[PDB]
């Protein structure tokens, strides 16, 4: 089963959700963003000193 | 263009075996019971399935 | 003077080329002295429980370097003390052990300049809750039946000077070939040759002896200090002693050959 959510992008804030389907008991779903990593693309122009 | 690696199958004679995952790209595994491999020499195992 | 490591006896005839083979791979020396005293402590976990599961290299740390956590997810989860090299403590901390974390961890310290290494194994078995969490010894390691969902600490502390940055006189490999002639005492033996990792070489005795008594040309590039004694004279007998020293690492090796020469009738 596929189930979507919108989770705040902040570390150490668990998000709780469920999944509803007939004939099956609800199942807990915990999402945690352990750590972000924003890596950009760069090119070396030159070096001075 | 890629090339499929087809390593020799791990045969267990008169025993039981299980799959194990690996780090190779696209690694796929599967076990099969009831095998009875044969060769130009003859049977490579001797037990009925 | 170097403490006893290897002692041997040799016998040869006069007019023959003797080879007293002194060698020590730990006397190999690196031409690069740029902070060559780098130490890397890293933790390698193999999850033998999950069948044949590829081992995970959780964390690296370099003396004069960062504690890089290999995988982004493990960031925060895996922790090692920041003063690890300063105090010698290299234990690991897993903030929340889960079934995925179970396995045999192994801390490994590596010293580049000495080309030395050490390592110890510690197991981490994950049990559901505190009714089965404990620690024991299997026979080669300490095993922690860890509390799932809570912090667990895997210990290893190497209390040795090799893994600390206190001043060590920045010593480098040096070698002294002496020859205790018959009737002479050891550590008073007339020096035959002196070598240093920097290529410094000193010879002793008459020039003919220096030509005959000679150590290989690239000793420290090979960790070899074999002494050739060409066209042996019966006066070239005695206890030859090669003292190999590296005080920065603690090498104090002695390699001895009791070369007794004989003559025809």
């Amino acid at each position: 089963f596929e189930h979507a959510t919108t989770v705040p992008n902040v570390p150490g804030i668990p998000y709780k959700a469920l999944v509803e389907r007939a004939g099956y008991a609800p199942l807990n779903l915990e999402i945690t963003v352990v750590s972000s990593e924003l890596t950009p693309s760069t090119n070396k122009e030159y070096v001075t000193c | 263009k890629f090339h499929t690696v087809v390593p020799s199958p791990q045969v267990k004679c008169c025993g039981s075996l299980e799959c194990k995952a690996s780090s190779k790209a696209d690694y796929t595994c599967r076990v099969f019971g009831g095998v009875y491999p044969f060769m130009w020499g003859g049977a490579q195992c001797f037990c009925d399935s | 003077s170097s403490s006893l490591v290897s002692e041997s006896v040799v016998s040869l005839a006069a007019g023959t080329q003797a080879v007293l083979r002194c060698q020590s791979p730990r006397m190999v020396w690196t031409q690069d002295r740029l902070n060559d005293r780098q130490r890397v402590v890293h933790w390698d976990v193999y999850s033998t429980y999950y069948g044949d599961n590829k081992m995970e290299r959780l964390c690296d740390m370099y003396s004069a370097g960062d504690q890089r956590v290999y995988s982004s997810y493990n960031q925060g989860r895996i922790f090692m003390p920041q003063n690890a090299f300063t105090d010698g403590n290299f234990s690991l901390v897993i903030k929340d052990v889960a079934e995925s974390d179970g396995g045999i961890y192994s801390c490994n310290l590596h010293h580049h300049y000495c080309h030395l290494y050490e390592t110890v194994k510690i197991q981490l078995d994950v049990t559901k809750k505190a009714k089965a969490a404990k620690e024991y010894w299997d026979g080669e390691k300490a095993v922690i039946v860890a509390l799932e969902g809570s912090t667990v600490m895997l210990p290893c502390v190497n209390r040795n000077q090799i893994w600390t940055e206190r001043h060590l006189e920045e010593a480098q490999q040096v070698v002294h070939w002496d020859r205790q002639l018959p009737g002479v005492s050891h550590d008073r033996a007339d020096r035959l040759l002196d070598l240093y990792a920097s290529g410094e070489r000193r010879a002793y005795g008459p020039p003919f002896l220096r030509d005959r008594v000679s150590v290989n040309t690239n000793a420290f590039a090979r960790g070899d200090f074999s002494l050739r004694i060409d066209e042996l004279e019966r006066a070239d007998e005695g206890i030859y002693s090669c003292h190999l020293h590296h005080h920065y690492c603690g090498l104090h090796e002695r390699r001895v050959f009791h070369l007794q020469v004989t003559e025809p009738a």
